[PDB]
DNA sequence: TCTGACACGTGCCTGGAGACTAGGGAGTAATCCCCTTGGCGGTTAAAACGCGGGGGACAGCGCGTACGTGCGTTTAAGCGGTGCTAGAGCTGTCTACGACCAATTGAGCGGCCTCGCGACCGGGATTCTGAT
DNA sequence: ATCAGAATCCCGGTCGCGAGGCCGCTCAATTGGTCGTAGACAGCTCTAGCACCGCTTAAACGCACGTACGCGCTGTCCCCCGCGTTTTAACCGCCAAGGGGATTACTCCCTAGTCTCCAGGCACGTGTCAGA
């Protein structure tokens, strides 16, 4: 009867595409064959990391009372979380600026 | 006349430019520099606007990070002004020869 | 961001009652105006516009001076004109605008 | 005559509506999360390929993905990310 | 078409602004030439790699992706133009 | 069983120094160096093949990878020592 | 009749082809790719071996040990830059003392 | 069980490592800092070595696992089968 | 009796240990430390001898490089002795902090 | 003198080489348009100079802390044996799993268009320093 | 410490370009079946970690002593910062060409792929020589 097709991401309960990730793995010449539980794991991991960065960036924008994330709200969302900072420690972000940080030695005396 | 004590506008500028995000080098001089440098390697080259913009963004990020390291080297030596020897020490420790 | 109405003249999001266009040929949201804009532009208020059965949106009568409609007419942008009308003794800019055309 | 190219903007946006229902994202920031996804994907896939090659295996499986996530991601992330992926995989088992 | 003496276009106020973003408060008068040299070396490396990629592509134009790959090869991954 | 670059590195050493031998630990170090450089160049050539939408690794990919990794005089020399082999293969 | 003899190299070419195919760098490997790769590997190994042999000769020794390799890499600028983040077992370090340290 | 073995990295051993580094005078508080730094580095390498070993379902940490763990951190080590 | 001035034996061992190439930490204490550290990751592990030897080589190389950078930092601040702040600065600039 | 680590000698496979093939990757002509290259005029903001002077770099001095050098005591690292067994390698069987392949159908990409957000000014507080 | 220049939010007016969605195709993800082999499980074997015991005896370790050098204090020029003036090239909005990145249509020849055979490295086994 060939019941109505459902995307493998739906079976995995995801939002990132498991099928596209499978195709990218197979065509990206990483190994001769790839399993059925590799794309699911990788897509879930990418979805989770994106979810955390978006969680932090939305708050970073809200404290700036803005209703549209810009690159700045990513940098403030990245260099403030120690683990996310460690994961992306060798990455530059275009139009991201930098955290405000003045050394205590330079601050005015008295 | 009102005259700020030396160093006040330095902290004011520090706050103002650490708050912002725009590029600090003017676009035309950097475009000229990029073209001049790239003309050596290959002749009659062409650059996408995105290429020049990406190069400028990378250069500003690198210089800002190097200046943070230089400032740390300056503060280490019981100083407030960054000198060339601080830049040299930061570049030597970072492994940038 | 998902609840507030947007005025046609000011084109911002705010929580306020806005008038409606009763023209059967009227289309879109362009029949909605906020009090601060219409009271500063034409001397009309929210209450009287709501209560009038034959009241039409300023675009319906052709007296809309919104920048979008002003550009659709092929003529420049008004900007801020309230104080210019006040200095000239005009209660609303529409009378000031009509007087400017007459002059 | 289209040059249509794939991009995760359909998902990067759609997962943003599940975590911040009333917050947008600029097209200059969509092209940054796109690169973040395209970078982490390559990192984990390359590590999985290396792990598969070390053990003389030819099949990349969820064990190599799990070990790659454990190797790259630091701290609670590696403790949390894995707990996500496993769930998905085990859900996949139930179909 | 040719150009000469463009590294002086990296002005003293521009370098001072880049240092201000870096958090420095006082600037020695001798760091401007040092920063110009450092920037020139960094640009030389990245542009050489980018033009190498462009040449391998059999292209007379340098695109953003060539620059991004050139930067990634040095461990300076750039987000926003890829 | 296990393979290595022992025979080939020994041949090269005898060619460049007729009266010099090599130690087992240093021989393993040379094996590791050869493996590391081979991995680096092969991976970079794979990356260029992927970037330009090419399914074949050719001499051009290897040449550009050599130009990308090897610094300064090491690159221009190695390229000249690389193509000289390939053209020889053309002559057969 | 081996592939190395045709290309005139002492490094393998068939083995390099097998390692290119079995290492899934690409789906197809060209004819001259293993030849070019083997020639470049041979050149780099020859340079390293020449430098190490000169260092051993200046050391009054017959066998090359890791110390000689470390000296050869750490003295040649280009080879040091190519191997800037590599540790050599029992390779030691270049003897160097800062000027201010000296009496 | 094993404990306090970080004290087994004696003060003269740190002295020898520093002398090989090229330092001539050492402050008295250097030793504890060096012990902490070494412990952190060792933990970082050993974690990945044990991860590599566990991925292969082995109870023995081979030299190649340590080689891979060191390579992961950009500290490639030659001469141990790499 | 004969007594070398302070710093003479310092340079003597500096030259002696940059001349040498062997391991400077005792084998047994380092092996015990490695086993204790690895005890917290997997219970009842076993170590190949070459594994512990490789760990010792890597650790010694790392510490020697760190001490080189620390000496550079100390010299920058117009000093001869190395203090913990120099190690901290070197590790911060290297990206380890 | 003696230590053995390294130099070959020789079976021996077992990976490499030679012929032949078919199919798909990739040069090549043949546009097409788009998006890089220029001129060109204002103009305004931003770089460049000049000058006063104040805070900071740099050298000197002195006292005291803390480290290097040496010596006698101790103590465990290192070496050499000796069993013992956990477990790393290796092989054999065969089964579950992933690749390859023809429909086919919907998810996502391009264009569109309008709605809401992120900007500009223009007067009034609101801090923010500086000298007294 | 209080008052006044000076810089800066702040909250009213507008406006303008982009960002959410929305509709139409079209390209690729999904379904299903078949088939080959890659990895899993079971025995077997030999290795090589691991535990102990003694025995020297270099190396660590406490204390003593002296002095080198880190660190706080003064001066003292002097170099960089802040501000006013001038000037000059970046920026913005236009037009104007055309060079080349991009995309089809061949079509040709380069390279997996199969089979057969064979000689180049590998391991076991010594033997002269570096050199510790
Ligand atoms: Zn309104
Ligand atoms: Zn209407
Ligand atoms: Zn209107």
């Amino acid at each position: 009867a060939r019941a109505k097709a459902k995307t493998r991401s739906s079976r995995a309960g995801l939002q990132f595409p498991v099928g596209r990730v499978h195709r990218l793995l197979r065509k990206g010449n990483y190994s001769e064959r790839v399993g059925a539980g590799a794309p699911v794991y990788l897509a879930a991991v990418l979805e989770y990391l994106t979810a955390e960065i978006l969680e932090l960036a939305g708050n970073a924008a809200r404290d700036n009372k803005k209703t549209r994330i810009i690159p700045r709200h990513l940098q403030l969302a990245i260099r403030n979380d120690e683990e996310l900072n460690k994961l992306l420690g060798r990455v530059t972000i275009a139009q991201g600026g930098v955290l405000p940080n003045i050394q205590a030695v330079l601050l005015p005396k008295k | 006349p009102h005259r700020y004590r030396p160093g006040t506008v330095a902290l004011r500028e520090i706050r103002r430019y650490q708050k912002s995000t725009e590029l600090l080098i003017r676009k035309l001089p950097f475009q000229r520099l990029v073209r001049e440098i790239a003309q050596d390697f290959k002749t009659d080259l062409r650059f996408q606007s995105s290429a020049v913009m990406a190069l400028q963004e990378a250069c500003e990020a690198y210089l800002v990070g190097l200046f943070e390291d230089t400032n740390l080297c300056a503060i280490h030596a019981k100083r407030v002004t960054i000198m060339p020897k601080d830049i040299q020490l930061a570049r030597r420790i970072r492994g940038e020869r | 961001r998902s609840l507030g109405s947007t005025c046609h003249q000011c084109r911002q999001k705010t929580i306020d009652t806005k008038t409606n266009c009763r023209n059967p040929d009227c289309w879109g949201v362009r029949g909605q105006f906020c009090g601060p804009c219409l009271r500063n532009r034409y001397g009309e208020e929210v209450r009287d516009a709501l209560l009038d059965p034959n009241w039409h949106c300023p675009p319906c009568r052709g007296i809309c001076n919104c920048s979008f409609c002003r550009q659709r007419d092929g003529r420049s942008a008004t900007g801020v004109l309230v104080y210019l009308a006040k200095y000239h003794g005009f209660g609303n800019v529409h009378a000031y605008l009509k007087s400017l055309k007459q002059e | 005559k289209r040059s249509r190219k794939e991009s995760y903007s359909v998902y990067v946006y759609k997962v943003l509506k599940q975590v911040h229902p009333d917050t947008g994202i600029s097209s200059k920031a969509m092209g940054i999360m796109n690169s973040f996804v395209n970078d982490i994907f390559e990192r984990i896939a390359g590590e999985a390929s290396r792990l598969a090659h070390y053990n003389k295996r030819s099949t990349i499986t969820s064990r190599e993905i799990q070990t790659a996530v454990r190797l790259l991601l630091p701290g609670e992330l590696a403790k949390h990310a894995v707990s996500e992926g496993t769930k998905a995989v085990t859900k996949y088992t139930s179909a | 078409k040719v150009l000469r003496d463009n590294i002086q276009g990296i002005t003293k106020p521009a370098i001072r602004r880049l240092a201000r973003r870096g958090g420095v408060k006082r600037i020695s008068g001798l760091i401007y030439e040092e920063t110009r040299g450092v920037l020139k070396v960094f640009l030389e490396n990245v542009i050489r790699d980018a033009v190498t990629y462009t040449e391998h592509a059999k292209r007379k134009t340098v695109t953003a992706m060539d620059v991004v790959y050139a930067l990634k090869r040095q461990g300076r991954t750039l987000y926003g133009f890829g």
